[PDB]
């Protein structure tokens, strides 16, 4: 009933917890990606 | 009503209900006894709802903590200090200011028979007369001996 | 209960969040200087 219910209710907060920790990596993956370009420019053809 | 905390039973809440089946482990009964405690477990709001307050008996009011409990526990010592302060203490600086008041009172009359004797003889400070607490017939015999002197 | 092991699982994955954004981290930094070194190369 209300525990059963509570209990399906943690596992999909752990399953977004876990969609979560992924989006993170990717996140980090595109970041690091992100804003080099700025950096690129202002290294490369500036100097 | 008042002060349930100090027979509290230490998922529970204090409630008492003086005058439950679910998936939650309602199989348990809190200890607190003066009241009764019902099957009842935090897991599921609902039985605790059924259990303290939703139907049937009511959840009485306690100390929020077992910890307030001790806390007026602790005050009505201390209560119960101030007020045998208050009671024997302060009765005794009572009966001292009294027995002080009593004493000026006696030198107030000393002062006024003092005064009426003046009106009634010679200025300087001079008596002869006495006090006393005597009944009706004696106020009576008081008069007749002294109705030489009246006012 | 089966909601206490779920919050576990949920906590657990909250911890591999943090875990994988740092793991991740360290990786990407690779891929960025990948790019920069092809900019450089070019």
């Amino acid at each position: 009933q209300m525990v059963r219910f509570i209990r399906q209710e943690a596992e999909e907060k752990a399953n977004e917890i876990s969609v979560s920790a992924e989006e993170e990596f990717n996140i980090e993956k595109l970041q690091l990606v992100e804003a080099e370009k700025k950096k690129i420019r202002q290294e490369y053809e500036r100097k | 009503a008042v002060r349930d905390l100090s027979n509290l039973v230490k998922l529970v809440t204090l409630l008492a209900v003086v005058p439950t089946s679910y998936v939650v482990p309602r199989s348990s009964k809190l200890l607190y006894e003066d009241l009764y405690t019902v099957t009842l477990f935090g897991r599921v709001a609902d039985n605790f709802r059924i259990a303290a307050r939703e139907k049937g008996f009511q959840i009485r009011d306690f100390e929020y903590s077992s910890e307030a409990q001790e806390s007026r526990n602790q005050e009505l010592e201390k209560l119960v200090h101030d007020q045998e302060s208050l009671r024997s203490s302060l009765l005794q600086w009572c009966y001292t200011s009294y027995g002080e008041v009593f004493s000026s009172w006696m030198h107030f009359c000393a002062v006024r028979v003092f005064a009426e004797s003046i009106l009634r003889y010679g200025l300087p400070p001079s008596f002869l007369a006495c006090v006393l607490a005597p009944s009706v017939k004696g106020e009576k015999k008081v008069r007749s001996i002294l109705e030489e002197l009246c006012g | 209960l089966a909601a206490e092991q779920e919050a576990q699982h949920i906590v657990a994955a909250a911890r591999n969040a943090k875990m994988a954004r740092l793991r991740q981290a360290k990786e990407e930094a690779e891929r960025e200087i990948a790019e920069h070194r092809a900019q450089v190369e070019r």
